[PDB]
């Protein structure tokens, strides 16, 4: 390559943490690599983040006598030749660990496509933010007021199911009364056998009547439920990706930054 | 009847009750609430024969009623003494089909399926094998438990009602030594009490390591002297009292029955370390032993149930195949047609958090049609698979437009245990429900989350198909994975000390690893090395597996404060959990067992299994301390709400009430009183949101001038500490607040018959809609810090008040004596000058006690300041500061712990919340016109550089806590990152010297001061 400098390398970055790397390397292919610097916070750390396998493994490099190097002996002059020859190599004379390549820099450069332009995105943020709550809010009541409503319908089913036993119990015990009292007729009980009858007869018509009732009473809201969860995740990638705006507005500029909004 | 499910809250003045009858006809009854099931009965039978069919009735008692609760299940009222009220009926009708089956084990199922919350027929009504394997298996640590009770019966039922709140240490240390008369305490003996009316106060200067023989051996010997002289053998004729007479905390359900060192007992030690005098009483053993109910325990129905193969199965090493998973379809995924392009399952073998393979994704469909049948390809071999390894996958959407950058996000997430609890391979056709992904989370993938189906049925579900082998695949034995095992045949003492030094979430780089891993046979000599070593070895292989095992098998064991933390997410292998376990068993005493309950609890949810060695030992260790089951049933209970642990726990909670004892009266009557509480607050909040403070007082007298409120919210021990007993209720302190999220406060009485020199009222805040999980980590660690800071050398003591969560978004909070906020301290007696907080000491309390109660006030501002600064709280405002009458002051209002701020307002806070305000330095430098110049205030900055050296020096410990209650599901921690701000504020990165630069610097950021 040449003799460039090293703070203003495409793939370096400078005091940056665990965190940033890590949801800065996120769902990203294998080969990806990041150099940054150690948070001990002493000269020469630069440790360098490769992401292999699914998660970020790091590989430290020392600055023995002016020399770089992963490990003795060091044969580096500049840690930018190291990454370069890394680049160029595929981690062969290492231990063999898949021998991936340096392949995918995390570049600041190859993004995109003073203070005046920052109060305006900062009014829409907050709007939308609430909306989004304002959503799961009430996910949460008709969650639960579904759980209420769909053990109400088993509830409903033991009653229809005790009492359709219970008109069984006088129907398998309506044989005997049939003739031993008919006898009298006019003035014997059988004009209450019936009327006891019709009493709870028309009883589990109401039951009944209210258990149809809230078979679909319950699915009324369950498709508005269905629809809020469908009102809220077409919301949902928009407040993830407009939190990210941040990434591309803090630099150039790092005062009271953080409190004139 | 109440609830509010389908019918509405119970205040009928006569309630209608309709009534069935076996021959088939039905019976209308009007009654009262307070009507029992006999009494009902009575009008039942009294119409019984009025109405025709009169011969087939039979006898009175000779059947049972039964009738639909508001669980939508069938209950059998055997117990003919409940009201008509409490019965929880849905609709209001009764049978009666005579009963079937045994009568107390019936009752004692309701009593267990009301303690729970749920009936216990729904653990009975499920399919799968592990819970009914769970259930009848669990039953031998219970009766394992019970059978330990009865040792040596009356004393171990009495050490079981009534363990000893001990401290941890015997040793005691030196800023409470000098506070001894030549290393003496004074003790009051209150003796005799009875109707009699003799009661006599004895002061007995007896030696701090004394034993309560040796206390009541001085007690008698004090006692006797009055009534005779002795002739010098009358007095030896003692030896027949010793075994007669037990110690108890005057005021307090807190008897002395180990023989221990005084100083050693937490309420003697608290009495030398605030400086009261320790107030003990004596009572008849007998009188203890007989006041004690009888502890029974019977094998439940479910249990005897023991009375498929083919070619023995085959060990898992022998495949030489690849793994596949296919994805069949999903029946419906919930999202917008026209909106959202495209969806595509991701997934990925998982082992802990770490993947063991590279994440691969089916092809993006669109939502119309999400059907794959595509075979996923995993880049690992079947034997490559470890014991824990787990399927993570999750239902995602893209949206490619807007030139490219696609929004992939989340829909629905769930995970599959690759290995059945019997060490079986997943094979054959699977369909799992797919859980709702989890407010304000990022990745795309959930491994975090707990295994198994979505109970709902209103969830999206996919259709798994795992590759099948012509037979069942187990997991090989140990004695295969040990014969595996052995077949892989300076100046590094110093980098594994270092290794081992740095705090659990520092970073470790590959070489660290390979290093690690290069040295694992010398790590046995440290063997505080364990977790970096873990992290070291690579899951994805056999052979190290197979050696880090043999590894595991042979490591000495290690602190229970350092092996606490190979329980929680990161560690998910049931070898070193089960090391994890038998270390907390041989080293974690009962008391520091209930410090660290909630987190011992709240790791229940990484296990991959029901039943496993941590729920066994939590049990044994429950159901031999009533203390430590008080909490463990709250702690429980807590989380029942939450339908990701709901069975599990409640087949522990099932579990434990079944083989708790006598103890479900109390837990009963503690659920009943929190029960009416929670339904008061919800009637006053859901309909009086917009009415003055004189309609929620009238109602709130009105509904606790009802008989059944106060006949509920009598004699129960309050859940905060179980050895308080909430008496009479005394209405008149029992009071609405100014309605932050209208809190309640109730005054409760003592029912104990020596407690005029202690408290006599107890006021607890029930506080309903606030969630107060974050309050309860906060106050623990305060604890933990506090602890440390005096087991060090420092008289740093804070209040961490009693705090707990019994629900969802609803707890009890403890209350203090005497305490004023610093909003009321300004508020009276006068545009506040900066001398008020001072001239207010100054009037509560003058002369020699002054001193005191201006160096209480700076040791508990020095050890408050240190505490906010690093835990990160939340802007200490001037009404989260309370400060009592004696000068010690504390903070109440721990919303956020972990700062929840820096994402918003900026990026990078950092902050202190709690800054020493002007007047607090006038108070701490005893009222000067200057502040910084005052060697008092060098006083102060020497305590608290002390304090924070001293917790950086303990950090370890709260790093492992927070990473233990990581997945309890507060919205402040979720992810390292979170517990990264507790790692950055103690600088463990930095060494020792520049830490304290950096605190310095703070300190001075906050105070404005050159210094």
């Amino acid at each position: 390559n040449n003799n460039m400098s090293l703070q203003d390398a495409e793939w370096y970055w400078g005091d940056i943490s665990r965190e940033e790397v890590n949801e800065k390397l996120r769902d990203t292919a294998d080969g990806t690599f990041l150099v940054r610097d150690a948070s001990t916070k002493m000269h020469g750390d630069y440790t360098l983040t490769l992401r292999k396998g699914g998660n970020n493994k790091l590989i430290k490099i020392f600055h023995r006598d002016g020399k770089y190097g992963f490990s003795d002996p060091l044969t580096f002059s500049s840690v930018v030749e190291l990454i370069n020859h890394y680049r160029n190599e595929s981690l062969a004379q290492y231990n063999p660990k898949l021998d991936v390549k340096l392949l995918y820099p995390v570049s600041k450069y190859q993004q995109d496509q003073v203070g005046k332009k920052l109060h305006e995105y900062n009014t829409q943020f907050q709007e939308k933010s609430r909306e989004y709550d304002r959503l799961y809010e009430e996910y949460t009541r008709t969650s639960q007021e579904i759980q209420m409503k769909r053990t109400a319908i088993e509830a409903f089913n033991e009653t229809i199911k005790i009492f359709e036993e219970q008109c069984q119990t006088q129907e398998r015990y309506s044989k005997e009364y049939i003739e031993k009292f008919k006898r009298e007729g006019n003035e014997k009980e059988i004009q209450r056998i019936m009327h006891n009858y019709d009493k709870l007869k028309s009883r589990i018509s109401e039951i009944i009547d209210s258990r149809r009732r809230l078979e679909e009473d319950l699915k009324k809201q369950a498709a508005e439920y269905r629809e809020i969860d469908k009102r809220m995740n077409s919301i949902k990638p928009d407040l993830i990706q407009l939190r990210k705006t941040r990434d591309q507005y803090l630099m150039w500029l790092t005062k009271k930054l953080n409190e004139w909004l | 009847s109440s609830g509010e499910l389908w019918g509405i809250h119970l205040m009928p003045p006569r309630i209608l009750v309709e009534c069935l009858l076996p021959n088939g006809m039905i019976v209308t009854l009007e009654c009262l609430r307070e009507a029992t099931l006999i009494t009902i009965k009575h009008e039942l039978f009294k119409e019984a024969r009025k109405y025709p069919l009169h011969q087939l009735l039979q006898d009175e008692s000779s059947y049972i009623f039964v009738s639909v609760t508001q669980e939508a299940e069938r209950e059998e009222f055997f117990d003919e003494t409940r009201r008509l009220c409490d019965l929880r009926l849905f609709q209001p009708f009764l049978k009666v089909i005579e009963p079937v089956g045994n009568r107390e084990e019936k009752i004692l199922n309701r009593e267990i399926g009301f303690a729970i919350g749920m009936p216990v027929c729904e653990f009975d009504m499920v399919k799968d094998p592990e819970v009914q394997d769970f259930r009848r298996n669990i039953l031998n640590v219970c009766k394992e438990a019970v059978d330990l009770r009865d040792l040596n019966s009356p004393h171990s039922r009495a050490m079981y009602v009534y363990p000893p709140n001990v401290e941890s240490s015997p040793e005691l240390p030196k800023h409470i030594y000098n506070k001894l008369d030549k290393g003496q305490i004074i003790v009051v003996i209150w003796v005799i009490v009875s109707p009699n009316n003799d009661k006599q106060k004895y002061t007995l200067k007896i030696n701090h390591d004394c034993v309560p023989e040796q206390v009541i051996a001085e007690a008698i010997r004090k006692k006797t002297r009055s009534m005779l002289l002795s002739s010098e053998q009358l007095k030896l004729c003692v030896l027949e009292y010793q075994g007669k007479y037990i110690l108890k905390v005057c005021g307090c359900d807190e008897y002395f029955l180990e023989k221990y060192p005084l100083s050693q007992y937490k309420y003697i030690r608290s009495c030398i370390m605030l400086g009261r005098m320790p107030n003990l009483m004596l009572m008849a053993k007998e009188s203890l032993y007989s006041q004690l109910p009888m502890d029974c325990f019977t094998m439940p129905s479910y249990s005897r149930r023991i009375s498929n193969g083919e070619t023995s199965t085959k060990s898992l090493w022998v495949i030489n195949s690849a793994l596949r998973i296919k994805i069949l379809c999903a029946t419906y995924v919930n999202v917008n047609i026209r909106d959202i392009d495209k969806i595509y399952v991701r997934t990925g073998i998982y082992h802990g958090g770490e993947p063991l393979c590279d994440n691969v994704n089916t092809q993006r469909v669109p939502c119309s049609n999400p059907r794959w049948n595509e075979w996923l390809n995993y880049d690992i071999y079947i034997p490559d698979l470890p014991r824990a390894a787990r399927l993570c996958l999750s239902i995602c959407s893209v949206k490619g437009r807007k030139g490219a950058k696609e929004e992939h996000c989340p829909l629905a997430w769930g995970n599959i245990n690759l290995f059945d609890y019997t060490d079986t391979l997943v094979s054959g056709k699977m369909a799992l429900n797919l859980w709702p992904v989890p407010h304000g989370l990022e990745d795309l993938l959930n491994p975090i989350g707990v295994t198994g189906s979505n109970p709902n049925k209103e969830t999206p579900c996919l259709e798994l198909e795992f590759d099948w082998f012509s037979s069942v695949v187990k997991f090989p034995d140990m004695s295969v994975i040990e014969e595996h095992a052995n077949w892989s045949v300076e100046n590094d003492k110093e980098q594994l000390k270092a290794i081992s030094t740095r705090d659990p979430l520092s970073e470790i780089t590959e070489q660290e690893k390979d290093f690690l891993w290069s040295h694992r046979h010398y790590c046995v000599t440290i063997p505080e090395i364990l977790p970096k070593l873990l992290l070291s070895v690579k899951w994805n292989s056999r052979d190290e597996v197979a050696q880090m095992y043999c590894l595991v098998k042979d490591w000495p064991p290690i602190k229970p404060e350092q092996a606490m933390e190979l329980l929680d997410c990161n560690y998910p292998d049931p070898m070193v959990r089960g090391f994890a376990v038998r270390c907390l068993e041989k080293y974690l005493t009962d008391d520091k067992l209930s410090q660290y309950l909630i987190q011992l609890v709240q790791v229940l949810k990484y296990e991959q299994y029901l039943d496993n060695l941590l729920v066994r030992f939590l049990l044994k260790k429950a159901l031999t301390n009533q203390r430590i089951g008080h909490f463990f049933f709250w702690h429980l209970k807590s989380e029942m709400h939450n339908k990701t642990v709901s069975q599990r726990f409640g087949l522990l909670l099932e579990s434990y009430c079944r083989a708790c004892g006598m103890y479900l009266k109390h837990l009963n009557r503690q659920v009943e009183a929190m029960e009416k509480l929670i339904n008061l607050t919800d009637i006053l909040k859901q309909e009086k949101k917009d009415e003055t403070q004189k309609v929620q007082m009238k109602f709130l007298v009105e509904q606790m001038r009802r008989p059944d409120f106060m006949d509920a919210l009598q004699g129960f021990l309050s859940p905060l500490n179980p050895a308080h007993q909430l008496g009479n209720l005394r209405l008149e302190e029992c009071r609405i607040m100014s309605s932050a999220k209208r809190p309640l406060w109730l005054n409760w009485e003592n029912p104990d018959i020596m407690s005029e020199l202690l408290f006599q009222n107890n006021e607890i805040i029930f506080k309903n809609g606030d969630d107060l999980r974050q309050d309860m980590l906060t106050l623990q660690i305060i604890r933990i810090m506090e602890n440390i800071w005096q087991n060090q050398g420092l008289d740093l003591r804070m209040l961490p008040y009693g705090c707990l969560s019994i629900g969802d978004c609803v707890g009890l909070i403890e209350v203090v004596r005497n305490s004023h906020t610093i909003m009321q301290i300004q508020c009276k007696g006068g545009q506040f000058n900066s001398h008020t907080l001072h001239q207010w000491l100054k009037d509560k309390n003058k002369g020699e006690i002054y001193d005191a109660a201006i160096d209480l006030f700076t040791r508990s501002c020095a050890g408050y300041c240190v505490a906010t600064f690093i835990l990160g709280i939340g802007d200490r405002h001037n009404s989260n500061i309370m400060v009592k009458d004696d000068g010690q002051l504390f903070h109440i209002d721990f919303g956020h712990f972990l700062d929840h701020k820096k994402k918003k307002f900026g990026y990078k806070r950092e902050r202190v919340p709690f800054v020493l305000t002007q007047d607090f330095l006038i108070v701490i430098s005893k009222g000067a016109q200057e502040c910084t110049k005052t060697r008092e205030f060098e006083r102060f900055q020497e305590m608290c550089y002390k304090a924070y050296l001293a917790i950086r020096q303990h950090a370890n410990l709260f790093i492992n806590l927070f990473s233990m209650m990581l997945g309890s599901g507060m919205p402040e921690l979720q992810s390292f990152d979170d517990i990264a701000y507790i790692r950055k504020t103690l600088a463990l990165d930095k060494t020792e010297q520049e830490a304290l630069e950096y605190f310095m610097k703070q300190m001075n950021d906050a105070h404005h001061g050159g210094w």
